Order: structure tokens, then C-alpha cells, then sequence
């Protein structure tokens, strides 16, 4: 009722004004938390009206941020699973409406041990005294690289974002567990991408080629590695899988305020300057070798079954 | 004598051959007020090199080719010797403190090799005045004609290929690009300029200003979203600070991440390099010979927290930031000497004879 | 020969060793092999021959007259200089190691590099080691006035105002040119200093350099300063 | 504590005429948005839980326009209270006003309603609860500035401002603007009361985001010639033996703030904001929720809404926004320029640092530098506008008609340099 608008503005301008939750996996529990109190809190007779509620609401809130697409494609994942309980029930009121609650349920605790499964994997991806060069920050990559360390001895090359130094924070995360961790800056990733053995990053968004956008500098982390044909690990779950084109659709790379590339103490220089920060960046599938998710190892020539597996093609515009 | 500067941090595994000094202690701490046993001229060149003052290449070697004017004036004869092995015994020392302010770069080197040559052939007939003349006249000869007259000349030749209504990628701070953007803007050829910076020099906010001063339209943004912008440029320039002997392009380390990522997008890459810059050493990957900076330079203020203040407390954390790395030669098309434009694997070749 | 230590006396060795002992000891330490020494005239003309009977291992004292100043005092050796000139004082026994203001010197190319050690007021730039302002109410009417340029050049000032000199300056050999073809100037300290700080207010220009150091601080010419000499050297004369 | 704050919606001062005259200047817009919006949602950004909009000239425009906005909905966590009054003429007035309607509690933020900015405040709402809870009530204003060259196209000669500070404790100890003053006069009393520290700032770009306190309000009752801000800050300042009372300052520097006051300002803010400067505040973001002003972001900040019919040969090269509904030629040139939205652009014009709002219609051949078009205005064939000309509500100009510099034709006689008919001369 009025509880549930205003618990939908407060998570809608959040997601408009800043980074509210921190991670992505804690925005896609928000998001399946407020749909499950949707489905909670409405009153509908056929399914269909129940999805055109679900697709209005989902619209503003894939309008606040276009670049984190977690929400949108997990609300579609939630319409998929209201598509398919529809069929299974139409081949229905309470039943139903307790049967999309238990599956959401479900959805919930098998999102919960996504990072847990990625670790449980990471073990047949590293061996001992190799080179490893992450971008960015990320809890994937972090909790696969420490959980990967727990047996063996390797050496992690994390470089660091140069609109803002995330990857800092990461070094500074995995020293803490004896990695031999090295920083250096994205300007001399093909200066040491002749050691590199392994690349292993995440991502924020994998596209339905098996592209994705992640952190900036992370495009030319991929062109370098195909120069020196080394596999690429993407450490990501299965709820960074949106069925959105990347050539599709606009306002595909973040832009933010040009301070965190040029000060504003920089003079008259800045009115006859054009600065630019795209936070974000595009990976086409071909520099890509291998996915890491919750359900193991993936190529990037699956990823289209994946979406047929966790989307329907009617709510791809949504 | 002259001592050893420490190393700071913890060295790269990698890099073990390779020294990393800090920019924090100066090799002068424990030196005489009075110099008296390095030339006054090369503690002060050497005091402005370790604390970064003088970063440029060109600006690099005119320093040093002045501070050897200053010494080259200021130097006597003793009794019953030469000046062609006395005066050469006497500058290797001061090369070497050189060498452990900064490791210089190969401007320097051939510079050095200049004047080595230079002062063997002083005649031994000649008197002390009339060689010191000699040879004050020689460097200057060498840093008109090696330096100014060859950018002019990569001027002119730089020129004819700068067109009109296209863009024009640059990396770094390096005069003779600028000096290339200005006389074509001077002589008529209307482009715009992006401009690619990096951590923790950050010194491409130097040429962003030459070019705005001098009227250019201008795009600044850093090394990770020249992804973005190469679909827009149409050309990268780039300064070189050494040519090596297999045709390897040694610049700054974002050189060679912008010319794979140009590759990438069919986008044609010019180096500009003047002909002293030649190194007959040679190389194939950026690890075997390479200057280390500060590790501790590389800590930066995103709010409240650095993550990289205390660093060094990690006994498992290493810090490093490359200067110079190679690009491969079939990255670069052009190669713009004072001798002309040649192809990058044909540099060694005409570099030669 | 880089530097030629000018050791000024303008109107006292009262301690546990020479007044003039400290500042000579400190020049011998760290090089200095010829120390130019100047002796005192205005209390007693007589003192050149307690000057020439210390320790030292060269020194060059000489006369001056009563009524003159620290201008004259540089301006009178002149003739006998021919390097940059590093000058000192009597009452000015410091700790602090030298070569920091001579780095300052040598790395900025300055034109006048000094130290200061905490009623004048001090301007330095935000970096801490450029000054840009000095000023006291001893000839200032007005309460305290900015050039535009300074503030449009350097955005932020910070100002000190329990700084006092410690007397040990680096002048480059124009400057003292300037000041013996300018004989107006009395004060060194309120002369070349405050003449020099309008002039650096200039592009091709001089750099003015300044060091503020924490570990001890200077004398004065009266009484005032003289009982903490003493209380310097019995825990600070045991390392030297 | 809820955080409160109040917006003056009427600057006193007499700057946009005769712009002013048909519509306030917090109605005014950058990029399709209206001024008023702009600190609406910096206050919602940053926080505010209730705010006191105090609007004296055009009122009833201004409550038109703000009633059907955002922060007026019921859905809305900002709250609003418009409060008109025709007798109050200050910003004196207005709180004043305040202290006689009692409507703050606990440090509320006064500020204008006409500033552009993403200030997040709560790190200086903290540093100002310590200083109120550590001096006993002795901290009374928190001035908030930015770190800012004074070469910025931001700060212009009419507003630059030089501060003396102690940086140790951040407490304002002088403040004076440089109009007309190439010298500047600093007094030596604040050297001999405190001794621990001080610092100039000339570097400091005023936001106008003074964070203030209930003992504000009983300042400016207790003292009837505190007619603005600076009155205040400088009466405050000079006495200390007097109603001590010391003044406080944060400074940012890595968000966005300024106000708007005259021309320059304008268009150094727009220009801001078109270049992305005060993200997330973005005209793509559309903070306040119209319909009517959603844009896609292209490359080079180029914004374009929807039904916008570029004509062929038009070339859009950096920072260009256009409206929803406007309509552009063909071999065009515009950059650098906010279109607004339905407008009507004839064939081969060059729009250059140009502001054109709701409505315009530009004929052929028309080259515009650095103008100020207003609602429904329009240009013929053959008129070239010199830079800074401003034409207002519906003016046409001459064909075959070149404008001086200093331009400013409007349908007013006595307020604006000509009228509008036309032709070029009555």
C-alpha cells in the first residue's frame, strides 16, 4: 500500500542518486526481497495482470539506473518464474501466488551461495607459483582468489582503475591473506602482460553475446590478453546475465562527474576542455575465453542457452 | 667516494636485476656543502633529477649537456697531463652519481657517447682555452642541430600529415608533440586533440594546457577510457624517448597499451622520435632493462582512506610503477626522424649509416 | 669553490665554549675549509685578536667599524668573494642539519633560501618551503596588505606569526651585487629580505626559499635569548 | 534531529532585468529545468527532511509551477511548506521571519533557490553537531565553500570572495569580496587573538550553502540592519568582545556547487552541468520526473530528447541538448548550446554558446554567439547576434538586422537597451 510506494521510491532513488547497497549481490536480494513483497501486497486474478504490474513498476526502476542491471534482469527473472508457474498451473489463486513465494524462496537461497559455489570451483583453475592479473575490485575474484589460496602459492597482479583507484582496496584485501599480491597501474598492463599467466576479473553486467561492461580499462585488459593469448577468467554469477544487446540500446557506459579525472582546481582550462569518464567499459565476446558461475564453467558460445534458461524473449524489452 | 642509493620497498621478483629507489631520501644527505669531489653543477643537476624537476627528455639532456658546459669552464689542466684521458676520467664519476640520483635515459646515454667522442678528438697541440672554447662550441652544436633543428624539421615533416578535420590522439607530456600540434595549428590545419594521462605522473595535464593556450580544442581523459574515445581518433601520435636497435619503440608504459588498443581499432600510430634518441641497445619485452619509480607514489587520496599509506606493513604486498616499457615494431606505422618519415622496421637500417 | 660562509658581528662569547665557536664548528663539520669571519667593534675594537685565537682549522677575521650594519658588513668584502655566499651569525647556534636550506638552494635554483625557527609576520605557499610575504608593524601603518598578482599566482597563504629569524641566509652573487650597488639598505634582515619578497612579485624571475624547522631555535642580540644557549649546549654540545 | 532547511525562492537583488520581470529567476532554466528544481533536489539529495520555501516576488508563479513538481507529491520524502508574504523584501526579512514563526528546531541549511549543486552534506553536518556540542552553542554558521582556481569561469569579479581562516579548527576569522579592489586589507588583531595558526583563501568559489543554527534566526531578530548574508558574517566578525559568536567553514573539493546571479553565472553553470559536472544531476538522469525533458546521452555530451528530426548536414559537435519536440534544419552547426524544447530551427545556422528556451523558431542564415533566447522567441532570415545579447518573451528581430555586443531587447522600454517590434529600430 503507501508502506510499499515508499519503500519503492526510497530503493528507486537510491538507485538514481548514489550506490545503495554497496555490492551487487546485496542489490539483487534487495530487488527480489521488494518483489516478493509485491507479490505480497496486491491483489490480482490472472497472471497477466500480475506481470503488467511487475513490468510497470520495473520500468521506473530500470529508468533510475540504466548501467546497474542487476535489478532489471532479476525482475525478469522473477516475471520468468511467474511465466512458468503459470504454465505448469494453466495445463489458481492462493496455490499459485504460494508457489511463486517458494520459488522466489528458492531463487533467494540459491543466490545466497552463488560467491560460495565460485569458490568451491576455484581450486581447478589455479595452480601453484602462477601469475594472476585482476582489474578493478570485486568480491568474486576476491573470495576465488582466497579461497584458491588456501593450498596453493601463486601471485595476483591486481591493477588499479584509474578514475578511481578501487583496485587499491583489493590489494590491500589480499595481502591480508598472503597472496603476493603486486599493484600497479592500468598503464602497464601491456608492459607485464608478458608474465601474466592467467586474467582472471569480474564484471558488472554479461551481455547475451557473452559480452559484457565492466570496469573501465578492463576492454584493453582483454586485447592485451588476446595478444599474448592468455584465458580470461570472468568470475561472475548468474544474475549479471541480462539479455540486453550491447549495440542495442543507449547510455551503455556510466559517465560521472569529470572530477575524478580532471580537478576542478585545474583553472580556465576546464572551459575550452572536453572531460571525460566513462566508468564502464565493453568486452565482445570473442576476447573472452572462459565463464566462472554458480553452475560451474561456461563458454562464451552458451551464454545465448543460459538466457533461454533464466529469461523469456517477450520481456526482453521489459 | 660516492655511496650507493638505498632501495625502497620490497623489489619485484621480476624485477630483482632492475633498481627502485624513493624520491624521499636524497643521495645528498651525506654529502660535502662544498662540492668538492663531484663538480658543483652535477650535485645541483643531480639534486633537480632525484626530485623530479626535470622530467622531460629533451629537457633532461639539455640539463645535463649545460651542467657540462659549466664544467667544462670551470676545469683546469694539471701538471704534465692530457686533457683527452684526465677531463674523461673525470666525467665518468659524475655520470655515475648521475646514475644513482636517476637512471638516465638514453638521450642521456648518447649524449654522454657525444661527448666522450668529442673530447678524444681535442688535439694535443691545442691550448687549454682554445680547446675549452672548442668544445663549448661543439655541445652547443649539439643540442641546436640534434635537438631544435631536427624539431623543426619533424615539424615540417609532421606537417604534411596532419590533415584537416581530424583528431589526434597524444600521450603524455613530450615537447616535440607538442611543439607539432602548435605549428600546425600556427600554420593552418584545423584538428582537435585527445589527450591520454596516467597515474601518478599524471603529466599529460601539461600538454593539455600547451594546447589550450595555444587555441587547440582539447580532450582530456585517462589511459582506461582510450577504449572509448580511438572509435573517435583518427590518428595517435606518440613520443618516443628512445629507438632501439630492432626497431622497438621504448616510451612511456602507457605507449604500448595505446598502440595495441589503436590496433585494435584500425587507427594509425605515428611515433616522433629525433635520431639522437637511437639506442643500440635492444630489446624484446618490457622486463629486462626498465627504471622503477616510487612504489610509494602510487598511493593516491580518494576520500578519508588510502589503502596504500602503509604498504609496506603487508609483508606480502609489492608496489611498482614502470617508467618506460617497448612497443613491438609492427604497432608503429610512422617513425618521423629529422631524416624523414621511415617505416618502424626500417629504423635500424637508415639509423645506421 | 661552491660557497664562502660569511659569519656577521654587528651590534658576548658567554658560554661553556666560544660564541663564535658554534657557528665556526658547524662550517667545519660539513665542509668549509676557508671560513670568512668578521669581528666585533661596536662593544670593543679590539676583539680581532680574540677572533684569531680559537681552533678553527682556517679562518680570516677582520675589523669593522662600530657604526654599520649587516649590508655594509656583506658590502665591505665585496672585493674578496667570488662564489655564493652563505651567511651566518654570532648568537646562532643551531642543530639542525645545514644541508636542507642548501637543497632548497640547489634543487629550486633560489635566489635567496633561508631558515626560520619559532610579531613578524611570514606568507609561505601551500608546498611550505616558497615564502611569499613579510611584514612587521615596526614599519608597517596599515594593518596588512596583498598584492593581487601573489593571490591570483598562489591561492592559499598560510601566515606564521611567532616566526623569528635564525640569521643564516644563502645569497646568490647578484643579490649581493645589488645590495653593495644599492647601499640604502642598512638591514639585512629588513632589507634584502623584504625588498627581495617585493621583487619575487614579478615568467624569468627570482625564487625565494624558506625552511621552518622544530628542533631548537636561535639567539638574539640581547639578553633574552642568551640563557637558553647554555641549556642548548649541555644536551646538544655531547654529539658534537 | 530531522533536518531542516530554508530556501530564499526570491534573490533580492536586481540582476536579471529585464529578464526577471515576466518570470523569477528560480523559474529560470539551465537545461530545460527550472532553478528551483535544481536545489530541490540537492536538498532531497542531500538529506532534508522539511523545507520552508519562502517566495516574495511572482509568488503565485512560483507556486504554480512548484506544486505540480516532485517535492510536492505526497509520495515525496522532501517535504515542502511554501510560505508567500508581499511585505518582506531581505533575506533579513526572511529569517526574521523565521525566528517570528518559530519553524526550525536544530541546524537548518539556508540557502538560496537558485544553486546547482551535489553537496553531500552530512560530513559537514557531522564536523558542525561536534562544534555545537564541544563549544557549548558558541559555533553559530557553517559557510560552505568549494576549492576553486580564480581563473574559473565559475567565479566571476562581482562574487569573488577572500577569506582569512585558522585551518587548525576551520573557523572563519575574516571575509571580504574583491569588487573593485585590487589590494586587499586584512586586520592584525587576528593575528595577536590567536597565535596557533592562520591561513588566506583566496581559492574558495561560495556555494551559498551557509548550514545555520536557531541562534541565526535570533541574530537576525536581534539586529534590524542584518540585511542579507555577508551583513551578517561581517557584523559577526568585527565584533567579538560583543556577541562572540565565531563563525565556522567547510570547503569541498570533489563535489559540485554554485549559485546562479547574473549572466556569467549562468552560463559557467549551465555549461557545468551540460559538461556533466554535477553528476548525478545530469539532464539524461531527469530528477525531476517530466515527461517532457527525457534526453539520451550521446558521445560528446550530445543530449538529445524524443521526436527531436535532425535535418541532414546538421552537425552537433560537443555539449549540445535538445529538448523533446524541438525541430532543427538542415547544414546546421550548433555546439555548445541548450536548445529547449519545441522549437523550430530554419537551414545553414551556426549556434555557438547559445541558450535558446521553450519555444523559439530561427529562421535561415542565422549565426548566434553566446546569446540568451527567451520563451517563444524568434529571429528571421539574415541576423547575426553579437556575443552576450539577450532578447526575452517573445521579441523578433529584423531580418537583414546584425545586433550590437551589448544587447539586450526585450518588449519593456524602460528596462531593457531597445524594443521589440519587427523590425530592428521601433
Amino acid at each position: 500500500g503507501s508502506e510499499l510506494s515508499e519503500r519503492i521510491e526510497s530503493f528507486v532513488e537510491t538507485l538514481k542518486r548514489g550506490g545503495g547497497p554497496r555490492s551487487s549481490e546485496e542489490m539483487a536480494r534487495e530487488t527480489l526481497g521488494l518483489l516478493r513483497q509485491i507479490i505480497t501486497d496486491h491483489r490480482w486474478s490472472n497472471a497477466g495482470e500480475l506481470m503488467e504490474l511487475i513490468r510497470r513498476e520495473g520500468r521506473r526502476m530500470t529508468a533510475a539506473q540504466p548501467s546497474e542491471t542487476t535489478v532489471g534482469n532479476m525482475v525478469r527473472r522473477v516475471l520468468k518464474i511467474i511465466r512458468e508457474e503459470y504454465g505448469r498451473l494453466h495445463g489458481h489463486y492462493a496455490q499459485l501466488q504460494s508457489n511463486i513465494i517458494e520459488a522466489i524462496n528458492e531463487l533467494l537461497v540459491e543466490l545466497e551461495g552463488t560467491m560460495e559455489n565460485i569458490a568451491a570451483q576455484a581450486l581447478e583453475h589455479i595452480h601453484s607459483n602462477e601469475v594472476i592479473m585482476t582489474i578493478g575490485f570485486s568480491r568474486t575474484v576476491e573470495a576465488f582468489l582466497k579461497e584458491a589460496a588456501r593450498k596453493r602459492k601463486f601471485h595476483v597482479i591486481v591493477a588499479e582503475c584509474a578514475p578511481f583507484c578501487q583496485g587499491h582496496e583489493m590489494a590491500v584485501n589480499l595481502s591480508k591473506a598472503g597472496i603476493e599480491t603486486t599493484v600497479m597501474t592500468d598503464a602497464a598492463i601491456f608492459a607485464v602482460m608478458s608474465r601474466v599467466n592467467k586474467v582472471i576479473i569480474g564484471t558488472k553486467t554479461i551481455l547475451a553475446n557473452g559480452a559484457l561492461r565492466a570496469v573501465t580499462g578492463t576492454h584493453t585488459l582483454a586485447l592485451a590478453a588476446k595478444h599474448h593469448s592468455t584465458p580470461l577468467i570472468v568470475c561472475a554469477p548468474m544474475f549479471k546475465l541480462s539479455p540486453q544487446f550491447p549495440n542495442e540500446e543507449d547510455s551503455f557506459h556510466k559517465f560521472v562527474a569529470p572530477e575524478e579525472v580532471l580537478p576542478f582546481t585545474e583553472g580556465d582550462i576546464l572551459e575550452k576542455v572536453s572531460v571525460h569518464c566513462p566508468v564502464f567499459d565493453y568486452v565482445p565476446p570473442e576476447l573472452i575465453t572462459l565463464f566462472i558461475s554458480n553452475i560451474g564453467g561456461n563458454a562464451p558460445s552458451y551464454i545465448y542457452r543460459l538466457m533461454s534458461e533464466l529469461y523469456h524473449p517477450d520481456d526482453h524489452v521489459l | 667516494q660516492v655511496p650507493t642509493r638505498k632501495d625502497y620497498g620490497s623489489k619485484v621478483s621480476l624485477f630483482s636485476h632492475l633498481p627502485q629507489y624513493s624520491r624521499q631520501n636524497s643521495l645528498t644527505q651525506f654529502m660535502s656543502i662544498p662540492s668538492s669531489v663531484i663538480h658543483p653543477a652535477m650535485v645541483r643537476l643531480g639534486l633537480q633529477y632525484s626530485q623530479g624537476l626535470v622530467s622531460g627528455s629533451n629537457a633532461r639532456c639539455i640539463a645535463l649537456l649545460r651542467a657540462l658546459q659549466q664544467v667544462i669552464q670551470d676545469y683546469t689542466t694539471p701538471p704534465n697531463e692530457e686533457l683527452s684521458r684526465d677531463l674523461v676520467n673525470k666525467l665518468k664519476p659524475y655520470m655515475s652519481f648521475l646514475t644513482q640520483c636517476r637512471p638516465l635515459s638514453a638521450s642521456m646515454h648518447n649524449a654522454i657517447k657525444f661527448l666522450n667522442k668529442e673530447i678524444t678528438s681535442v688535439g694535443s697541440s691545442k691550448r687549454e682555452e682554445e680547446a675549452k672554447s672548442e668544445l663549448r662550441a661543439a655541445i652547443d652544436r649539439y643540442v641546436q642541430e640534434k635537438i631544435v633543428l631536427a624539431a623543426q624539421a619533424i615539424s615540417r615533416f609532421a606537417y604534411q600529415k596532419i590533415s584537416n578535420g581530424d583528431v589526434i590522439l597524444v600521450y603524455g607530456c613530450s615537447s616535440l608533440v607538442s611543439r607539432i600540434l602548435q605549428e600546425a595549428w600556427t600554420e593552418g590545419r584545423r584538428f582537435r586533440v585527445v589527450v591520454v594521462d596516467s597515474r601518478p605522473w599524471l603529466e599529460g595535464r601539461h600538454t593539455l594546457r600547451s594546447l589550450v593556450h595555444a587555441g587547440v580544442p582539447a580532450s582530456y581523459l585517462l589511459i582506461p577510457a582510450a577504449s572509448y574515445v580511438l572509435p573517435e581518433v583518427s590518428k595517435v601520435l606518440l613520443g618516443a624517448h628512445a629507438l632501439l636497435a630492432n626497431g622497438s619503440v621504448m616510451s612511456r608504459v602507457g605507449t604500448a597499451q595505446l598502440a595495441l588498443v589503436a590496433r585494435a581499432h584500425n587507427v594509425p600510430v605515428l611515433v616522433c622520435c629525433e635520431t639522437y634518441k637511437f639506442c643500440e641497445r635492444v630489446q624484446t619485452d618490457a622486463f629486462v632493462s626498465n627504471e622503477l619509480d616510487d612504489p610509494d607514489d602510487l598511493q593516491c587520496k580518494r576520500g578519508e582512506h588510502v589503502a596504500l599509506a602503509n604498504w609496506q606493513n603487508h609483508a606480502s604486498l609489492r608496489l611498482l610503477n614502470l617508467v618506460y616499457d617497448v612497443t613491438p615494431p609492427e604497432l608503429v606505422d610512422l617513425v618521423i626522424t629529422e631524416l624523414g618519415m621511415i617505416p618502424c622496421s626500417s629504423v635500424p637500417v637508415v639509423l645506421r649509416v | 669553490m661552491e660557497f664562502q660562509a660569511v659569519v656577521m658581528a654587528v651590534g658576548l662569547p658567554v658560554g661553556n665554549k666560544p660564541l663564535i665557536w658554534y657557528p665556526l664548528n658547524l662550517l667545519e663539520r660539513v665542509g668549509f675549509e676557508e671560513v670568512i669571519v668578521v669581528t666585533t667593534r661596536d662593544v670593543q675594537k679590539a676583539l680581532c685578536a680574540e677572533f684569531k685565537m680559537k681552533m678553527k682549522p682556517d679562518i680570516v677575521c677582520i675589523p669593522d667599524d662600530a657604526d654599520m650594519g649587516t649590508a655594509d658588513s656583506l658590502r665591505y668584502i665585496y672585493p674578496k668573494l667570488k662564489t655564493d655566499v652563505l651567511v651566518l651569525s654570532c648568537d646562532l647556534i643551531t642543530d639542525v642539519a645545514l644541508h636542507e636550506v642548501v637543497d632548497l638552494f640547489r634543487a629550486y635554483d633560489a635566489s635567496l633560501a633561508m631558515l626560520m625557527r619559532k610579531r613578524d609576520f611570514i606568507g609561505v605557499d601551500s608546498t611550505g618551503k616558497r615564502l611569499l610575504f613579510m611584514a612587521n608593524e615596526a614599519d608597517l601603518d596599515e594593518e596588512l596588505v596583498i598584492k593581487g598578482s601573489i593571490l591570483q599566482k598562489h591561492p592559499r597563504i598560510r601566515f606564521h606569526t611567532g616566526l623569528v629569524d635564525a640569521h643564516l641566509y644563502c645569497l646568490k652573487k647578484y643579490i649581493v651585487d645589488f645590495l653593495m650597488e644599492n647601499g640604502s639598505i642598512t638591514s639585512i634582515r629588513s632589507e634584502l629580505i623584504p625588498y627581495l619578497v617585493r621583487k619575487q612579485f614579478s615568467l624569468k624571475s627570482l625564487d625565494i626559499y624558506s625552511f621552518i624547522k622544530e628542533a631548537n631555535t636561535l639567539n638574539l642580540a640581547p639578553y633574552d635569548a642568551c640563557w637558553n644557549a647554555c641549556r642548548g649546549d649541555r644536551w646538544e654540545d655531547l654529539s658534537r | 534531529p530531522p533536518l531542516q532547511a530554508v530556501l530564499v525562492a526570491d534573490s533580492f537583488d536586481r540582476r536579471f532585468f529585464p529578464i526577471s520581470k515576466d518570470q523569477p529567476r528560480v523559474l529560470l532554466p539551465l537545461a530545460n529545468v527550472a532553478l528551483i528544481d535544481y536545489t530541490l533536489e540537492f536538498l532531497t539529495a542531500t538529506g532534508v527532511q522539511e523545507t520552508f520555501v519562502f517566495c516574495c516576488w511572482k509568488a503565485a508563479q512560483i507556486k504554480e509551477h512548484l506544486l505540480k513538481s516532485k517535492w510536492c507529491r505526497p509520495t515525496s520524502l522532501n517535504v515542502v511548506r511554501i510560505i508567500t508574504s508581499e511585505l518582506y523584501r531581505s533575506l533579513g526579512d526572511v529569517l526574521r521571519d523565521v525566528d517570528a514563526k518559530a519553524l526550525v528546531r536544530s541546524d537548518f541549511l539556508l540557502v538560496y533557490g537558485d544553486v546547482i549543486s551535489n553537496i553531500n552534506i552530512t560530513r559537514a553536518l557531522e564536523e558542525h553537531r561536534l562544534r555545537r556540542k564541544l563549544e557549548k552553542n558558541v559555533s553559530v554558521m557553517t559557510m560552505i565553500f568549494k576549492e576553486s582556481s580564480p581563473s574559473h569561469p565559475t567565479r566571476c569579479h562581482e562574487d569573488n570572495v577572500v577569506v582569512a581562516v585558522d585551518s587548525t579548527t576551520n573557523r572563519v576569522l575574516h571575509f571580504q569580496k574583491t569588487q573593485g579592489l585590487r589590494r586587499f586589507a586584512f586586520p592584525l588583531s587576528l593575528f595577536q587573538g590567536s597565535s596557533d595558526g592562520v591561513e588566506v583563501r583566496y581559492d574558495l568559489l561560495d556555494c551559498h550553502i551557509s548550514i545555520c543554527s536557531p541562534q541565526v534566526a535570533q541574530l537576525f531578530t536581534d539586529n534590524f540592519d542584518y540585511q542579507t548574508r555577508d551583513d551578517f558574517v561581517r557584523g559577526l566578525l568585527v565584533n567579538e568582545e560583543i556577541l562572540g559568536n565565531q563563525i565556522h567553514m567547510h570547503v569541498t573539493a570533489k563535489e559540485y556547487g554554485a549559485r546562479v546571479s547574473n549572466l556569467h553565472m549562468y552560463s559557467a553553470v549551465c555549461a557545468d552541468v551540460i559538461r556533466r559536472w554535477v553528476y548525478p544531476l545530469t539532464p539524461e538522469a531527469n530528477f525531476t520526473d517530466s515527461t517532457t525533458q527525457s534526453c539520451t546521452h550521446s558521445r560528446h555530451n550530445i543530449y538529445r530528447g524524443p521526436e527531436v528530426s535532425l535535418g541532414h548536414g546538421s552537425i552537433l559537435e560537443e555539449n549540445v541538448l535538445l529538448g523533446s519536440g524541438t525541430v532543427i534544419g538542415s547544414n546546421c552547426f550548433i555546439t555548445n548550446s541548450v536548445i529547449g524544447p519545441g522549437c523550430h530551427i530554419g537551414d545553414n545556422v551556426v549556434l555557438d554558446q547559445t541558450y535558446l528556451w521553450q519555444g523559439v523558431r530561427v529562421a535561415a542564415g542565422a549565426q548566434i554567439h553566446q546569446s540568451l533566447l527567451c520563451d517563444n522567441a524568434e529571429v528571421k532570415e539574415r541576423v547575426t547576434l553579437k556575443p552576450r545579447s539577450v532578447l526575452t518573451s517573445q521579441v523578433v528581430v529584423g531580418p537583414n538586422i546584425t545586433l550590437p555586443e551589448g544587447s539586450v531587447i526585450s518588449l519593456h522600454p524602460p528596462d531593457a537597451e531597445e524594443d521589440e517590434d519587427d523590425g530592428e529600430f521601433s
